[PDB]
């Protein structure tokens, strides 16, 4: 009978962020950031991998 | 038209490009490895469909 194998693994300690807060243009990696003041400021990340 | 414009704010009257309207669509581009595919016997076409 079948059987479903769900894996769970660690990985290397990164700088964590949702999925939903990466914006990808495949050149340049951008979330918008919530300054101290409420200044919407953009930053460039450099993304590692994804998943969940 | 990049290089129209250029020459273009420097005659009598104003102007703007069009090159930037044209922008901003996000892909997810799967771009099939023939050779690869070839090894596990699939053409272009069958890993299309997936």
């Amino acid at each position: 009978m079948n059987a479903w194998l769900q894996l769970n693994t660690a990985s290397e300690p990164m700088l964590l962020i949702p999925s939903q807060a990466l914006i990808d243009t495949g050149s340049e990696q951008r979330v918008i950031t919530v300054d101290a003041d409420g200044r919407f400021v953009p930053k460039r990340v450099a993304v590692f991998q994804a998943s969940q | 038209a990049e290089q129209i414009e250029e020459v273009a704010r420097t005659v009598p009257g104003v102007a703007s490009a069009l090159a930037f309207r044209l922008e901003g669509g996000r892909y997810i581009n799967v771009e099939i490895n023939r050779e690869k595919a070839a090894r596990y016997g699939m053409t272009v076409a069958d890993v299309q469909l997936f």
